[PDB]
């Protein structure tokens, strides 16, 4: 019954042999990015309470924001106009997703229900297309693979693929032993990686339903998880105050992004289009740009009065939005 | 100013949405949010006369009380959300001495929590009637569950309800002092515990909350208005 | 009526 | 031969008093205006009225005090008709604005202590009251600026207010009385009631109750100051109606230098209060 | 379903006054700004008035300005046009059109059936071909021209195509020059050059027969073209 | 327990590449799409849709 410990060292020694060099010696000759100064370009002031989640549309002009007051507002970032304001049944909404099509948005929180909202009805009102029930814990994150499929993480230690039309869970991912706090879909959408309070990040296969690879670097809850644009590496934020790049093919950590001054946890993590910059929101009321290859802080987006809860980079890569408990979502170009 | 007929209409739509959001802001600001933390057998369900959400009104002030029983285990992840509530209403069953040490650990976790560091607690020792019956009956000794009780003496400042045996008064104040000891130990004045002895029969618990939330907001206002 | 001995004060 | 000329030794003593007032006041008010705006933490809807109060008071400290000082020194107007109008308008309105701002912060404090649960005034309403205050102040000061005139007497140039000529001077009597009632009696009533109800509640943990007593002390000082300091000001401007012979005397020059000094000294108190009662203001003062 | 039935029209002696009432059912009337567009019996479409959501902006066509006033009862979901000083020129079928304006919205999406009234610096849309004979399975290119470039700085070309099938209310086909309205077959396509635009109807079907109107929304007054009939 | 052993077995079977390789390819992706990135390389103000 302890063969599991034998398998555990076997996995460890296989990773040890593979890690011949460090990402930092390989990129030691690469010339750094240089200080990155990003000024706030837009400030969106529509939410009464703390902002917990934001998602960018494929167009990179529309963005949906969630607040603890119980409202989702779609913003035309370019003109700072409020396209739609959705009243929500539960005041507590911890996540918000935007469909790739733009036809639907989703939100979830302590309700334990993922509500999908049809933005484009003929009646002209935003109505809840479907309510998804089955998570026995808060829905920490949700991302739409398509208009009829959504992958939702939960505090019940289970993530789930749901067919929206049926309302049923096509697949359930039960490997984690701790509340899953974040999920990131790969660009291909074939595999998603989810980070839990078990200080472990697990890669899944949406089609198969199983955990392909488990990554164990952090010392505390993995608050955020982002996929590198290539779809072969991912970056995890944790209360450990450390961000850790992993490589799916090497099945091990490539680098760590920690500063001695930085001691607060990382609420959110994102990568720019080129994947060179690893933005990361911290509870110090500021976000810190990191050169992913060089592991060097290369900038700071300090314009917030409270915890930065969410950070998102437009698909185009033109801008970075940063929600915060101050109730102001700021766009940084 | 260089805005198309459709851009101007979109700006109007945004302004209409903004006015609705302002009407909502007034309701949100008027509502005082309270986190009903507690455990089963506390009786937290019936502390106020009026399960996740309950709305009352005292002196034309509306209070929203949230009981998040949906998620268990470490409550740390979901407590971060309620870092803006006016005051946590902790409810403890005085009768259950065995679970009382479990209750004192939850208070310590909540009082010393990173996000609830400025949130005052309105502790409500409930089922004081049960505790009185057990103390009078015997059989169950608060000394057995907690050794410090035999040394304890009723506080001189303590005011006893009429006719209450001195031992019942001593027991009630021993339970209260354990919760107070945790509060006094790790507080910078940022928040305070308001301990109130209550029973299932008592219907004055809504008034108690009113008076204690008036003190929390008062002390916050005093600092906010740069007076203290 | 300006007088050489009149004082003129301003609020 | 202007009788309002004074020896260099007299001027020096008055200059030192007014120097202390002007410098202390602007320094404190400017720093208070800065602390609030510089730190986002200190920049709240709550401190909107406090920054408004600091502005109007620095304005009267630099404008109403320095300019009036030279005019009292030789009763000579070295500013010209244009600046004569400017002084009977904005500097005089700044005086009204400060007194009405003191009535706004009093209302805020009253609501925040007597009815704590009730939500604060909306940011938009706060911004509407700042304007209402300044608007009413400018409106009240308009007549004094409108009838501003610089008669060039052989002895000296003097900026005087040519009120509509009336047998009983009814117009200038009504104006000066309405000013006394609206900026002295009415404020002494709302700032005095609010501070009493607040102080009665607050006065009735040694350190925490000692603070709720220090605030009450500040409030009795503010009520008493606004009453003691401003009463002579009004008495001086309502005395040309009760007894015009007093203005014709010479000692009236020194009296004016005193009544303005006492009234303008009110500006210095507001920054000192914010430092003694609030740590984030004394720490901010060293920080700048 | 979505419906905008309007009544209130009939014979009226000149200099008279009638009120036209569009009753909205099946959509949030308050959210959508409404417009009244009239079609003279032998002529094309002309924009009469616009009532914005919240009733905060009202625009009228110079021909009816002063004489006609447009109001909306949001609680009763009803649009009113109190027309006074009626002239013989006013005779026309009046259509109430709904228009929601948000980024990505399709304005002019739904038109009402129409109420007939019988009385006893404008950008100019030039549809050159009044008629174009066509047989099914062919591709036609109805073209419209504009006095000014409908392309705004925003990058949006505010040109709309509408098809009034015979005996039917006009239906949005293309919005903002290229975007195709919902429920609209893929055969239609909009191609434009700032000032000159073309609607390409591939594999024309017997459903496509009707008059095609090009409208500008760049500014008000909104101006429609004469129309181009497509006969089978 | 047994299910955990079954999962550990599959995770150990996974073929793995050398970190000198995987690091190189991510370095390569960054260099190839470096011009594309509008945040690593500052965008001309005109192009910037958020220029205001
Ligand atoms: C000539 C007269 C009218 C001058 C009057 C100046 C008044 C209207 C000005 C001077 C300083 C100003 C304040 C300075 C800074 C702030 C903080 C800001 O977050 C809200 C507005 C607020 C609170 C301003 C309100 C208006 C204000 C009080």
């Amino acid at each position: 019954r302890q063969e599991a410990e034998q398998l555990k060292n076997q996995i460890r020694d296989a990773r040890k042999a593979c890690a011949d060099a460090t990402l930092s010696q390989i990129t030691n000759n690469i010339d750094p990015v240089g200080r990155i100064q990003m000024r706030t370009r837009r400030t969106l002031r529509g939410h009464l309470a703390k902002i917990y989640a934001m998602h960018w549309g494929t167009d990179s002009r529309l963005l949906v924001s969630a607040s603890q007051d119980g409202k989702l507002i779609i913003w035309d970032s370019y003109t700072t106009n409020k396209v739609h304001a959705i009243p929500l049944r539960s005041s507590w909404v911890m996540t918000c997703a935007y469909a790739p099509s733009g036809n639907y948005v989703a939100c979830g929180g302590l309700d334990n229900i993922c509500s999908i909202y049809n933005l484009k009805t003929r009646e002209g009102n935003v109505r809840v297309s479907r309510e998804l029930a089955g998570h026995t814990g808060y829905l920490s994150c949700c991302r739409f693979l398509d208009d009829n499929q959504i992958v939702t993480s939960s505090g019940d230690t289970t993530c789930a693929l749901w067919d929206i039309e049926t309302g049923q869970q096509t697949t359930t991912f039960t490997g984690h032993t701790g509340d899953v706090m974040s999920l990131s879909l790969a660009p291909d959408t074939r595999l998603f990686v989810s980070g839990a309070c078990d200080a472990s990040a697990k890669l899944w296969d949406v089609r198969e339903g199983m955990c392909r690879q488990t990554f164990t670097g952090h010392e505390s809850d993995i608050n955020a998880i982002c996929f590198f644009p290539n779809g072969n590496a991912f970056a995890t934020g944790s209360d450990d105050a450390t961000c850790r790049l992993f490589d799916l093919r090497a099945d091990q950590e490539l680098m760590t992004y920690s500063h001695d001054n930085i001691i607060c946890g990382i609420t959110s993590v994102s990568f720019s289009k080129s994947g060179r910059l690893l933005l990361a929101g911290y509870d110090d009321f500021n976000c810190n740009v990191w050169d992913a290859l060089k592991a060097d802080r290369a900038g700071v987006l300090a314009g917030h009065d409270n915890r930065v809860s969410c950070l998102g980079v437009t698909d185009d890569g033109m801008a970075v939005a940063t929600g915060s408990w101050d109730s102001f979502l700021k766009i940084w170009n | 100013c260089t805005l198309s007929a459709e851009d101007k209409a979109a700006v109007e739509r945004s302004k209409m949405i903004e006015k609705q959001l302002q009407k909502d802001k007034q309701v949100y600001r008027a509502t005082h949010r309270l986190l009903l933390l507690g455990a089963d057998n506390s009786g937290k369900s019936t502390i106020v006369k009026q399960i996740f959400e309950t709305k009352f009104q005292v002196d034309k002030v509306n209070f929203h009380m949230f009981d998040v029983g949906g998620q268990r285990d470490e409550r740390r992840k979901w407590i971060q959300c309620f870092n803006d509530v006016t005051a946590i209403i902790f409810v403890v069953d005085s009768s259950d001495y065995n679970r009382l040490q479990e209750a004192l650990n939850l208070f310590k976790s909540i009082w010393n929590n990173r996000w609830l560091r400025t949130i005052s607690v309105i502790l409500f020792l409930n089922k004081q009637d049960l505790l009185a019956e057990k103390v009078l009956a015997g059989k169950s000794k608060i000394e057995d569950y907690f050794p410090e009780f035999a040394r304890y003496t009723t506080p001189e400042d303590a005011t006893p309800e009429p006719g209450e045996d001195p031992r019942v008064t001593r027991a009630k104040y021993f339970i209260r002092d354990e919760f107070l000891r945790i509060s006094t130990a790790s507080g910078d004045g940022r928040h305070y515990c308001y301990p109130h002895f209550t029973c299932a029969v008592d219907t004055e618990n809504a008034r108690r909350i009113f008076n204690d939330c008036k003190d929390i907001i008062l002390q916050m206002n005093l600092r906010e208005y740069n007076l203290v | 009526r300006p007088k050489p001995q009149q004082f003129f004060g301003l609020m | 031969p202007n009788q309002f000329v004074q020896p260099a030794w007299q001027i020096v003593l008055w200059a030192a008093a007014y120097t202390v007032i002007v410098v202390t006041s602007v320094v404190g008010n400017v720093v208070v205006m800065w602390i609030i705006l510089a730190h986002k933490r200190m920049r709240t809807v709550t401190n909107y009225f406090l920054v408004n109060l600091a502005f109007a008071e620095a304005s009267m400290a630099a404008f109403n005090t320095v300019v009036n000082f030279t005019y009292a020194v030789h009763n000579e107007w070295y500013y010209g008709l244009f600046y004569c109008k400017f002084h009977n308008f904005f500097p005089i309105a700044a005086v009204f604005a400060s007194i009405y701002s003191m009535t706004a912060v009093a209302f805020d404090r009253y609501m925040a202590i007597i009815h704590p649960l009730q939500p604060r005034l909306s940011a938009t309403a706060t911004k509407v009251v700042i304007c209402v205050i300044w608007v009413l102040a400018l409106l009240l000061a308009f007549p004094q600026g409108y009838y501003s005139t610089t008669e060039t007497m052989p002895s000296r140039v003097v900026c005087m207010i040519e009120w509509p000529e009336h047998p009983n001077k009814i117009y200038e009597k009504v104006y000066h009385i309405c000013v006394t009632v609206l900026i002295y009696f009415l404020p002494l009533l709302v700032i005095g009631y609010a501070y009493t109800v607040v102080g009665i509640t607050l006065w009735a943990y040694h350190e925490q109750v000692s603070a709720k007593r220090k605030v009450v002390k500040m409030m009795i000082v503010v009520v008493c100051t606004f009453a003691i300091c401003w009463l002579p000001f009004h008495i001086f401007f309502l005395l040309p109606y009760i007894n015009p012979d007093l203005y014709l005397k010479k000692f009236i020059q020194q009296v004016y230098l005193a009544i303005m000094w006492l009234a303008m000294s009110s500006t210095m108190y507001n920054p000192i209060i914010y430092c003694c009662l609030n740590d984030r203001f004394r720490l901010g003062f060293k920080h700048a | 379903d979505v419906q905008l039935v309007e009544s209130g029209g009939g014979l009226v002696q000149p200099g008279g006054s009638r009120k036209l009432s569009c009753s909205a059912s099946g959509f949030a009337f308050s959210s959508f700004g409404m417009h009244w567009v009239r079609q003279a019996p032998e002529k094309g479409l002309e924009w009469v008035a616009y009532i914005s959501s919240g009733s905060g902006t009202i625009y009228y066509a110079d021909t009816v300005k002063g004489r006609f006033t447009i109001s909306r009862d949001d609680p009763k979901n009803t649009l009113f046009l109190q027309m006074t000083s009626l002239r013989s020129e006013d005779t026309a079928m009046y259509y109430c059109v709904r228009s929601i304006y948000y980024y990505g919205s399709s304005p002019f999406d739904f038109w009402g059936q129409g109420t007939t009234l019988t009385v006893s610096s404008d950008i100019v849309m030039t549809q050159a071909t009044s008629s174009v004979p066509v047989t099914p399975g062919e591709s036609v290119s109805i073209s419209c021209r504009s006095s000014k470039s409908l392309l705004h700085s925003n990058g949006n070309t505010y040109l709309y195509w509408f098809l009034q099938r015979p005996g039917q209310s006009p239906q949005l086909l293309i919005y903002r020059m290229s975007n195709l309205a919902s429920g609209v077959p893929d055969r239609f396509s909009g191609s434009g050059s700032g000032t000159a635009f073309t609607l390409t109807i591939s594999r024309l079907e017997a459903e496509d027969v009707g008059v095609y109107y090009c409208m500008q929304h760049l500014e008000y007054p909104l101006t429609f073209g004469a129309g181009t009939k497509l006969e089978l | 327990a047994r299910k955990l052993v079954e999962q550990l077995k599959m995770e150990a079977n996974i073929d793995r590449i050398k970190v000198s390789k995987a690091a190189a390819d991510l370095m390569a992706y960054c260099e190839a799409h470096a011009k594309e990135d509008p945040l690593l390389t500052p965008v001309p103000a005109s192009e910037n849709p958020f220029r205001e």
